[PDB]
DNA sequence: TTTCGGGGGGGCCGGGGGG
DNA sequence: CCCCCCGGCCCCCCCGGC
């Protein structure tokens, strides 16, 4: 298994960054009893889910992480069939409504609300064997859901909080609409600090046993990653595989290849402003595209990449963010991301 | 109180053609059509009240006279129009056997023809095609566009 | 039509083009001698540019004007023909060269073609129009710059505009079903950028390529959902973070072993793979994914066929894990 | 129960309970005695009692027993199409009244109609309303609509004009620390002074909020077992809120006035997990209430604030957001 | 090595539709004893229980337990094209990926042999230690087919109340109310339709129309169902078998207003 | 309880409203001490349905009070549906009722189904409609009547019924052709419920929808025998005769122009 | 391409009636 | 007791501006 899963720790106890977040999931599941719906945000690849997880444990046994997928049928007004598929465990259940789309209001009026109307026969642990417990629904990529399903969301809350509590996960509150975080207690999940990856890099280099010259390879590991301690082990586990588990101060930093594209669409950019390359842009936009980048994600690092270019002066600059503020709007409200991206490179363009 | 009079938009609704007023050509051509017979497959078109289905009931009354109730099928929007419909009772109507003077048709009054849909019209061409010996359709419509190509080619355009 | 595509290569086909006047002279002459009368030969082709090349409309409308006008002549040829001329709605292809032409959008060309023509000129196709236009939108030259104005700042208003047409539409096919803004649509995406960049077609007319790219799209992904729920067990993210960040690590312990140490990886593939519930059509579809200078396309044709057969007979002979059962 | 969160725990009993919505209440109340119950039309921001009125006033209507057969809530739970307002709400809205019994006419008004609860109404399409017209108007002598939403301009006019309007008003710390206090009082939570002023502060109109956030205070002092008194420190750091020296950098580097500056020190700050709301609001706050600014300053700036949140609230990219609200206050 | 020639094999296939719907992946647990099968569904509100006594089957015989995976939709799909009268054996081996079914018929020319694939399904160690019901009941699987059918409805919940006496069956919806209540009725001439019940203390339980449907529809089984109900546990709706029992334990409706 | 009714058999009642089920969805019964009077009207207001049912026709029928109940007859058929044909059929009712009461009691066992029906708000007056003098009144057997019907309904939606001197005409026009069926006055001693009769005041001409025909005809399930009564500027009535009741269906004329 | 609603047209299924 | 007629769901597909 990769280095990123094979040491992610299955405890609160094995947290090893923001102790004060320890502390506060500790104090909140001293308790568990009342806890109230919980809505944690923060940066990607942060730790988030690993610390929902560790809270389950917590409340439950260690049987939280014995998981198993099921495919769960769902009929629309069309009579369409769509196909959901449902992480369980022994006490909680895990879903990504998003992934059906606009169907995702099916979801959350059909699935959940069954989950809350209906008590579950618990053999294990318990003598009636009916379950004396609440059940726990985490929801992926909250910030995905759409308005419809995120107002279904809401008096079920309210109504059957004795039966079902409720864990999201975001890295943005914005899309949140205002009942669903007034309905929910709010934790905050910051990235760890350079330090602390570089403590989990070293744990994880001394547990494979890959030779290190210098310490400041990690280091310079965890600049580059931004915050993001997955990316930072995957790009670890990918150095250690480039140079055959040996780490030098010279191993240059892999970066993905979209990131690369991305780079080189901002330097043709940069060096030709015409239709032709205009064009071209539109291509590479296409290509990118038709690969499972999404679009915001390109948006954002082309912006970031080209207010990266030296050569630009403070108003270039400027005129280039206020764009990408105006387009990223653009985007929220649309359906053709490449139309929206165009006319943001096509902006650029003229301002440069 | 509780006895209607009729509005005279239906009171003084033109009976024969030389009541209508405007589109001098055009009515002077149904005239002439009404007077020599052999009307011809015909699609009037126009905006909301103008004389269009009026001008088409003058012209199927005075050409038939007292054959009217039998050499006229009238079918309009309030009537259902489908592909079954057109099928079999348009087709029926336009396979009758009817004793008419020389120079006269039956006639099948299409009114509001723009609500038809795309396969009733595509039926309804070989129907015109086959029987035009002894069957002549008038459509009504006020958007001729909605009226497929080749029925709009087997019919003379009065804009 | 698609729904002709059946009769693609099962027949012979047979192609019937408009008649030319020339053509069918001879027949106007003869009816108009045998009904009593005058057809001036010289306004017979503009009839038959009335009707488009149908020699039943022509007829009928002889037939039709015969009854009171007893000489088709020079002097009421044009109000005939503008009584009975053809309304035919023009496809995608040529909406766009209408479009795009810059005559129109001049003063003049303006009070000729207006801007209800415009907007009819949408509604012949309204569902592939504002795609044509976004296609096509690039390439002209255009006539219609103002002083000063380049083509690059007119591309970017219509580009801005386009964006603007595509959150209409958005709103448009929404629940709430607003197709009243329809005609609004065609001006934000049709008719507003045709006019900043309208001129003449410096190229070929192409056809949206927006289609096969969603597509495409949709089928990268489907392919990454499944291979996302495949290995949901063994890993910690969503989809995106699966396709942005595990996949090139994935690659570095799938692909780069078999180009280094040939056959001899095999096991330590099929061991990885069996570590995360992945299968032979996950491994194709993970190695498809990649884009710029990672594409395997070559990398993987380069390998030996030996070494692909012996990893297919390993993977086919041994028993491995299923993470979802009855997907 | 101590198996309930405090939101729900607390949720009133009865209109007494509502806090600081007596110019509806008292009108609600009327009506025990009056009889003569109109449409209504519940409309105010979230978490201010809405949904805990209406459920109050039917409790003091018809009773625990009577009130199952006397009320219809539908919400966006629930389809709510067009057909089933044509169908379901009105075969509903046309039915009898349920025969009280003896033991509810004796203690309870036992008003002689039904209630329709359409919660969330602002989810509804057009011709759902347009459709629930008529049926409102025809069958008010057997049946009464409520109608409750957050956004009341999402109802069509006709039915805002059958339902007599009721606002319910912001709860901040001067109409609600009543109730607040009550809560920590029957909790037992020892809190500074002030420490309930600032959690109603922070709520910004939202009890619900208030009361989770001293929820969470009472169990982070219960987890620390030092008995001490909740400080206004840790209920800012669980409200999400900057901490006044990262406001004041900020707030320094934006009158540096260079881009990279900016741009790196945004960059580090958004590792931290801060809400763009959030920290709008606090620039906000700073900057209207600071006297070291001109009047065409604070111009400028009261838009470009307006223009960020009306960004946020659709969903945008917090990072590129919050960078370009920087960057154009730093320009002024 | 393991086999279970059945009298007639229209009896495995009753057994195995009558638990189709509830779940799809059950493991089936294969000793000298008999059949035993314990699956959980993926609600984890229902659990079936199948009980397949040595004595049903005509030559039954294990020399190693065996717990086959064995999927259920593929079993109806080979028992569907089995005959009317036929002796259906389960014969496999030591490592078997797949059992062959054998529909032998009296006759040597009617006869239906199929094999059907077997997959890896995961099992835990359910328990299901008796509980002291507080009511139970056994009644005609006809009348509490038409019971449910006729009040699924009014309403997809049902109350069921045990009283001194008294058996009521409660199906409150939108345009009405629906009750079947039947008393202790025994005849003489025929017992076997007679209504049997023994009662404890006072039960009531509301429970989903849909589940109660599935499981009636399972009534195939047996002429008669019996129902326990305990307050503080999951009801159970017992079909006997010629040497075992379906079983069905149901997770009553959370009662919000209690 | 204020109303109680019993039928010996719910076969009774299920024919009674199957007999017109299907051309009205709203029905209001009034309950007294002489019986019951139903009223229901069609959605295109041209079709009325009155029944009547005396006390002959319950095992126990006790109303102390008038009481009136509002009901939809899609839900009583569904109700009724539920309960067995050879069981004894109770309708209760309390004072200011909200719901009616169906008991299905089986002598035979210890089954007892009851099934509560919610009543509906609905405020109307019966009028008593029915013309003191018409200008004809004939009756014929109901099998004669449904098989002119059904015969004329397949040539044309609409059905003419001209009315002279010992002379019934059915008339109908369609697009295929036309028919006429025409039927003189007889009686039969040997068998007089063949028999036919008729007496005319004025010559009568009336034409009607063939639809509402076809479900009128529907009725003669309840009777071997049906009467019309016709008249110029009223609507037409025909009645099936119950054993201690009867069924009137009232139609209105189409519009002759 | 497509997030509802309406409309049209075809294929079954099954109640009832007839022989 | 079996076959045929013809009402009702059930499903699929296609517009939606002036
Ligand atoms: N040319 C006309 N001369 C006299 N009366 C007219 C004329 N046109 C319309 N009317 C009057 O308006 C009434 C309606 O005329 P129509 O023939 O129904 O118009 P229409 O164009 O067919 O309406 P549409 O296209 O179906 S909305 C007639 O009864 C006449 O009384
Ligand atoms: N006026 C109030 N008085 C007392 N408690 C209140 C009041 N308003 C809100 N709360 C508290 O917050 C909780 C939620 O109140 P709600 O009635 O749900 O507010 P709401 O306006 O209906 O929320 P929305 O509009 O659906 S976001 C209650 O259970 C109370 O504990
Ligand atoms: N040693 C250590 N690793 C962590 C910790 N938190 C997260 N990680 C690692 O970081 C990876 C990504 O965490 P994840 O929760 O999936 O990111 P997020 O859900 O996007 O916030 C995990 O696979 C862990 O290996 C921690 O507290 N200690
Ligand atoms: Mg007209
Ligand atoms: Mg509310």
């Amino acid at each position: 298994s990769l280095w990123v899963d094979k040491y992610r720790p299955k405890s609160l106890n094995a947290l090893s960054h923001n102790e004060e977040l320890t502390n506060f999931l500790k104090s909140l599941s001293d308790q568990p009893r009342d806890l109230p719906h919980l809505l944690l945000y923060g940066p990607n690849g942060t730790g988030k889910k690993t610390r929902c997880m560790a809270l389950l444990e917590s409340i439950f046994g260690p049987g939280v992480y014995r998981l198993k997928i099921d495919v769960r049928q769902f009929v629309t007004a069309s009579n369409r069939k769509l196909e959901l598929n449902v992480v369980s465990s022994p006490y909680h259940l895990e879903i990504t409504p998003s992934d059906m789309g606009n169907n995702d209001r099916i979801v959350i009026q059909e699935l959940l609300k069954e989950v809350a109307q209906m008590e579950q026969v618990d053999f294990q642990d318990s003598k009636d064997g009916l379950a004396h417990r609440y059940k726990c629904v985490i929801i992926n990529e909250a910030n995905s859901l759409t308005k419809d399903a995120q107002a279904a969301l809401r008096r079920t809350m309210e109504k059957y909080s004795k039966n079902i509590r409720l864990i999201m996960v975001c890295d943005s509150m914005s899309p949140i609409i205002a009942p669903i975080k007034s309905r929910c207690l709010l934790i905050r999940c910051p990235a760890p600090s350079d330090s602390e990856i570089s403590t989990i890099l070293s744990d994880v280099v001394t547990n494979e046993r890959i030779q290190l010259e210098t310490k400041d390879i990690l280091k310079r590991i965890a600049q580059a990653s931004n915050g993001n301690l997955r990316v930072s082990l995957l790009m670890l586990e990918s150095m250690a595989l480039n140079n055959e588990l040996a780490l030098k101060s010279s191993s240059p930093i892999i970066k993905p290849d979209w990131i690369i594209v991305i780079h080189k669409l901002t330097r043709k950019i940069v060096k030709e402003r015409s239709v032709n390359s205009l064009i071209e842009c539109r291509a590479v936009l296409y290509d990118l595209l038709a690969h499972c980048i999404p679009a915001n994600i390109i948006l954002k690092e082309l912006t970031f990449s080209l207010l990266d270019v030296e050569t630009l002066n403070t108003t270039n600059k400027s005129s280039i963010i206020e764009y990408s503020s105006v387009f990223d709007e653009r985007l929220s409200l649309g359906n053709k991301a490449i139309f929206h991206l165009e006319g943001f490179i096509a902006k650029v363009m003229c301002c440069l | 109180t509780l006895s209607l009079q009729l509005p005279w938009v239906e009171k003084y609704r033109p009976q024969v053609l030389s009541d209508i007023v405007g589109n001098k050509e055009t009515i002077d051509r149904l005239q002439q059509i009404a007077k020599d017979g052999n009307m011809p497959h015909m699609i009037i078109s126009g905006m909301p009240g103008i004389g269009k289905t009026t001008s088409v009931h003058c012209l199927a009354h005075e050409l038939l006279g007292r054959s009217y109730a039998d050499g006229v099928l009238e079918l309009n929007a309030s009537d259902d129009r489908g592909i079954d419909v057109v099928r079999n009772q348009i087709k029926h109507f336009a396979q009758k056997k009817l004793h008419l003077p020389p120079g006269k048709h039956k006639i099948v009054i299409l009114d509001e023809a723009d609500s038809m849909t795309a396969g009733a019209q595509q039926a309804l061409r070989r129907t015109m095609e086959l029987y035009s010996n002894s069957t002549r359709f008038a459509f009504a419509c006020n958007q001729s566009n909605k009226i497929i190509e080749p029925l709009q080619s087997r019919c003379a355009i009065l804009r | 039509l698609p729904k002709m595509r059946p009769f693609d290569r099962v027949c012979l086909d047979i192609q019937f083009r408009r008649p030319d006047a020339n053509s069918i002279k001879s027949r106007l002459m003869t009816i108009a001698i045998r009904e009593k009368f005058k057809l001036d030969p010289n306004v017979i082709d503009r009839l038959i540019q009335t009707t488009r090349g149908d020699i039943r409309q022509v007829i009928n409308l002889l037939s039709t004007i015969s009854t009171t006008t007893k000489t088709i002549n020079h002097e009421n040829i044009n109000e005939i023909s503008k009584a009975w001329e053809k309304n035919i709605a023009l496809k995608p292809f040529d909406i766009a060269h209408k479009m795009l032409d810059g005559q129109i959008y001049s003063d003049i060309g303006s009070r000729n073609f207006t801007l209800n023509d415009k907007i009819a000129l949408y509604f012949d196709d309204f569902d592939f129009t504002p795609l044509m236009i976004q296609e096509n939108y690039l390439s002209t030259r255009p006539s219609v710059l103002k002083p000063g104005q380049s083509h690059l700042e007119a591309v970017a208003e219509a580009a801005n505009c386009i964006s603007l047409g595509d959150i209409v539409e958005k709103k448009i096919r929404s629940s709430e079903q607003l197709w009243s803004l329809l005609p609004l649509h065609a001006v934000l995406s049709s008719v507003y950028p045709a006019s900043k960049v309208a001129g003449h077609m410096a190229g070929r007319i192409n056809f949206t390529a927006w289609l096969g790219q969603n597509s495409k799209s949709a089928k990268y992904y489907r392919l990454l959902q499944e291979i996302h729920y495949h290995t949901r067990l063994g890993t910690s993210t969503d989809k995106i973070g699966l396709r942005l960040d595990y996949l090139p690590t994935f690659r570095k312990r799938l692909l780069d072993p078999f180009l280094k140490q040939g056959a001899d990886a095999i096991s330590s593939v099929i061991e990885v793979m069996d570590d995360y519930y992945l299968t032979k059509e996950d491994w194709d579809s993970i190695m498809e994914f990649f884009v710029g200078p990672d594409v395997t396309t070559a990398i993987i044709k380069k390998i030996p066929a030996t070494v692909k057969s012996g990893f297919t007979r390993k993977y086919n002979s041994m028993t491995h894990p299923v993470a979802i059962y009855r997907t | 129960l101590a198996q309930q969160p405090w939101v729900e725990k607390y949720r009133p009993k009865n209109l007494d309970e509502v806090t600081a919505q007596d110019h509806a209440v008292t009108v609600l109340k009327k009506t025990l005695k009056s009889a003569n119950l109109p449409h209504m039309l519940f409309y105010g921001p979230p978490g201010t009692g809405k949904t805990s009125t209406i459920l109050a006033l039917t409790k003091e209507l018809y009773g625990p027993d009577l009130m199952k057969s006397r009320i219809l809530e539908l919400n966006a739970s629930d389809e709510r199409g067009i057909s089933i307002v044509r169908e379901k709400v009105k075969n509903f809205a046309r039915l009898t009244v349920s025969k009280p019994s003896k033991h509810d006419l004796e203690n309870y008004p036992c008003p002689p109609y039904k209630i329709i609860i359409l919660d969330e109404a602002d989810s509804m399409t057009a011709d759902a309303q347009s459709a629930l017209r008529r049926t409102m108007e025809t069958y008010s002598g057997v049946t009464r609509f409520c109608l409750i939403c957050n956004y009341v301009t999402r109802i069509i006019d006709p039915l805002a004009s059958r339902c007599s309007k009721f606002r319910f008003k912001a709860l901040d710390a001067s109409n609600a620390i009543d109730r607040l206090r009550f809560i920590s009082e029957q909790e037992n939570v020892k809190c500074d002074d002030g420490v309930l002023e600032r959690i109603l502060d922070i709520s910004a109109g939202d009890l619900r909020r208030g009361i989770t956030l001293l929820q969470s205070a009472s169990k982070g002092a219960q987890y620390l077992g030092d008995g001490k008194n909740i400080t206004s420190t840790q209920v800012e750091e669980l409200a999400g809120v900057v901490p006044h020296d990262i406001l004041i950098e900020i707030v320094e580097k934006v009158k540096s006035g260079d881009f990279d500056e900016i741009k790196k020190y945004v960059n580090t700050f958004m590792k931290s997990g801060w809400s763009a709301a959030s920290v709008v609001n606090q620039l906000h706050e700073y900057y209207i209430t600071n006297d070291n600014f001109d009047t065409n300053f604070k111009n400028q700036i009261s838009w470009l604030l307006f223009t960020t949140d009306s960004r946020l609230n659709n969903g945008t990219n917090e990072h590129i957001q919050l960078l370009n609200l920087l960057v154009k206050i730093s320009q002024l | 090595m393991l086999e279970a020639k059945f009298e007639e094999a229209s009896l495995f296939k009753r057994i195995i539709d009558g638990f189709k719907d509830c779940v799809q992946l059950v493991n089936f647990q294969c000793k000298e004893d008999g059949i035993i099968a314990q699956a959980v569904d993926d609600s984890r509100v229902l659990l079936v229980s199948l009980e397949i006594g040595v004595e049903a089957f005509q030559e039954y015989r294990c020399d190693h337990p065996v717990t086959l995976g064995m999927d259920l939709t593929s079993l109806s799909k080979i028992l569907r094209c089995g005959n009317n009268t036929d002796t259906l054996t389960l014969i496999a081996d030591n490592t078997p990926d797949s059992i062959i079914l054998l529909f032998e018929d009296t006759k040597k020319d009617r006869i239906a042999e199929y094999s059907l694939k077997l997959m890896d399904i995961d099992a835990d160690f359910l328990k299901i230690e008796e509980l002291q019901y507080d009511s139970t009941l056994s009644l005609p699987s006809s009348e509490f087919s038409k019971i449910v059918r006729d009040l699924s409805q009014l309403s997809d919940s049902i109350n069921i109340m045990i009283t001194k006496e008294t058996i009521k069956f409660v199906a409150d919806g939108d345009i009405g109310s629906g009750s079947v209540i039947i008393k202790p009725f025994v005849d003489m001439e025929h017992p076997e339709t007679s209504i049997k019940l023994e009662m404890d203390q006072p039960v009531d339980l509301t429970f989903g129309a849909k589940y109660l449907l599935d499981i009636i529809k399972g009534s195939s089984l047996s002429d008669r169902v019996g129902i326990r109900l305990s307050s503080e546990a999951p009801a159970l709706f017992q079909f006997d078998l010629k040497s075992g029992f379906l079983q069905f334990f149901l997770a009553p409706k959370f009662n919000d207003e209690e």
